[PDB]
């Protein structure tokens, strides 16, 4: 009964770093002087799409790793962490047959028993998996280079686009799902499907490099990025609100106790402390 | 698929009105309330009333999408839900003891209630907020004025409305603050707001969604929530269903669909916006 946990690289929720030469993780401390809890997470090294993937042990830490450690202690389970083989969160695509990719596919195929990541709760995924009660409430916003003038989601450069102002999201993500479903955003969706990125880090870098004019993504990630990279800014408020949850198969025997532990952590200040440690500052 | 549903009045989530001169019209739905004939009898009458509000519009949308009809009634044994001598009263109790298939209203999701009922996904964010007169200097629930109140001359005067999720959280987390506060218990939100406005109270600690609505509608924008609407012990309002309910799957998916297609945002604009 050793749980296979799947995660994804996504600062500040999941930091991914190489192990030291001896295969251990570098000893680090917060501003509070408390040791940083780290876990060994196996995963492929960064490679282009359609290439062989070579799996190696890596170091994982962050909000979601601290949360996993607390759940494992409370519910008394052991685990092994791995990074999603295709590097994606997960969407359902047509192959008559339909298949889930990313962490969604891994959980549904039994490659993982639990998704512990900044995984958006939405109708499309809830039809197939069980989400816990949310551990974080946030939404969608837009990241731009300081000096770029966007009013927000209703900016004409977004609603009536051209090849002059390039905006995108991350492929096979909840944002991709949102824009594909909402017919009112179809003009935006068609522009984005031409420029979508393989990962949030690549998209953030492209904004810095002036290769991407606007990146549409999770506010919990974009506000953290803007607070560290002062050449980047978020534009406006949230145009949509969504929460993150733990993902499990519908027949999981841990489902009720995962949600009770999450509720206990919201009520006793534990989740607020994690938020202050990782997501704020 | 004709379901017994329980609610509780708490504006703007659930608003109760007298029936017309003799059915429910406009954006209202029929809701009944058991009213005693006197105090020397168990005899009473179900009084036909009309219900409206943010949670009622959600119920109307769920009834249509999930395909059920309902008999809506107002809880008379307590309010939201409190475990007294290990027995649940209020909306939670109605669901636990199978008098209602579900409870709809300004019902806070918390750990102890989740052990006895299943909750839907949250449809509104809530938790604990602190209401004060504009300018009052408090850092949050951790402020020394709240944690160690007798360290101040005169001590800070603050209270909540007892027996709900807020008092339960305060009792669990801050034992001293809790025993101190009880002398400042408010009968309801309306009494608490009058006590604040007239300087008989320094702070009112209550449900975040209600406080943020009240601060947004305050005459003269005098009463505000600390930390620009900061929410402590974040949770949400959820529909309470019986453990193992066959309705939970469809209710959860419909709620997520309403959020996703903008229907939920339309209801927030209709019921929860304020000038402040
Ligand atoms: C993370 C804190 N949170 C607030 C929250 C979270 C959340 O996804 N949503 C959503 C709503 S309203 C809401 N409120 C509309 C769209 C999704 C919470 C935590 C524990 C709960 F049992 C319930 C809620
Ligand atoms: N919404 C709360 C009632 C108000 C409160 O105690 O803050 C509950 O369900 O108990």
């Amino acid at each position: 009964t050793r749980l296979k946990i799947v995660t994804i690289h996504q600062e500040p929720f999941v930091y991914v770093k190489p192990t030291l030469s001896d295969g251990t993780c570098k000893e680090e401390f917060t501003v509070n002087g408390d040791p940083v809890k780290k876990v060994i997470c196996t995963g492929p090294n960064d490679t282009s799409p359609g290439s062989p993937r070579h799996t190696v042990p890596q170091c994982c830490y962050g909000f979601c790793i601290d949360l996993l450690i607390k759940l494992a202690r409370t519910m008394n389970f052991t685990y092994e962490v791995h990074l999603v083989a295709d590097g994606k969160f997960g969407t359902q695509e047509r192959v008559n047959k339909k298949e889930w990719n990313g962490m969604m596919g891994e959980l549904l195929s039994g490659q993982a028993d639990m998704i512990v990541a900044p995984l958006t709760i939405n109708n499309e995924r809830a039809q197939y998996i069980e989400f816990s009660k949310p551990f974080k409430y946030q939404g969608l916003t837009i990241l731009v280079k300081k000096g770029t003038r966007i009013t927000g989601i209703n900016d004409p450069r977004l609603r009536n686009p051209s090849d002059k102002f390039i905006y995108a999201t991350v492929k096979q993500s909840s944002v991709d799902i949102y824009f594909r479903r909402q017919v009112e955003l179809s003009t935006m969706y068609r522009h984005m499907e031409k420029h979508n990125y393989e990962s949030a880090a690549e998209a953030i870098q492209a904004v810095r490099d002036n290769k991407l004019h606007a990146f549409i993504w999770d506010s919990a990630v974009l506000e953290f990025e803007a607070s560290q990279k002062c050449d980047l800014v978020t534009t406006g408020e949230l145009f949509f609100r969504s929460g993150f949850g733990i993902g499990m198969r519908k027949d999981s025997p841990w489902k009720q106790n995962v949600s009770l532990s999450i509720l206990k952590s919201h009520e006793n200040g534990f989740m607020e402390d994690l938020d202050k440690t990782w997501v704020r500052y | 698929n004709h379901l017994s549903i329980v609610t509780l009045e708490e504006a703007p989530f659930v608003i109760v009105e007298d029936i017309d001169p003799e059915t429910c019209v406009r954006n209202t739905v029929p809701c009944r309330k058991f009213v005693k004939i006197n105090n020397s009898t168990n005899e009473g009458m179900n009084v036909k009333k009309c219900c409206k509000g943010f949670c009622i519009d959600i119920l109307k949308k769920l009834s249509r999408t999930v395909k059920f009809t309902y008999d809506l009634y107002l809880v008379t044994n307590g309010k939201h839900g409190k475990k007294v001598n290990n027995v649940w009263n209020g909306m939670i109790g109605e669901v636990v003891y199978q008098r209602a298939v579900m409870a709809v209203g300004s019902l806070t999701i918390n750990e102890e209630r989740s052990e006895v009922v299943d909750f839907s996904v949250p449809f509104v964010e809530t938790g604990i907020s602190v209401m004060v007169s504009r300018g009052t200097q408090v850092t949050g629930l951790s402020d020394k004025k709240f944690q160690r109140p007798h360290d101040y001359s005169p001590p800070f005067r603050f209270g909540t409305v007892p027996n709900g999720s807020t008092e339960r959280n305060i009792r669990n987390n801050y034992p001293y603050m809790h025993q101190y506060m009880t002398k400042f218990n408010q009968k309801g939100v309306e009494d608490a707001l009058v006590s604040l406005k007239t300087g008989k109270l320094d702070a009112f600690i209550y449900d975040a969604a209600v406080l943020n609505y009240k601060a947004g509608r305050d005459e003269g924008c005098k009463l505000v929530t600390i930390g620009s609407g900061y929410i402590f012990a974040t949770t949400g309002y959820g529909i309470a269903l019986q453990k193992g309910s066959p309705w939970k799957r469809q209710i959860d998916l419909a709620l997520l669909q309403f959020v996703g297609d903008g229907e939920m945002e339309e209801l927030e604009t209709l019921w929860l916006t304020g000038i402040c």
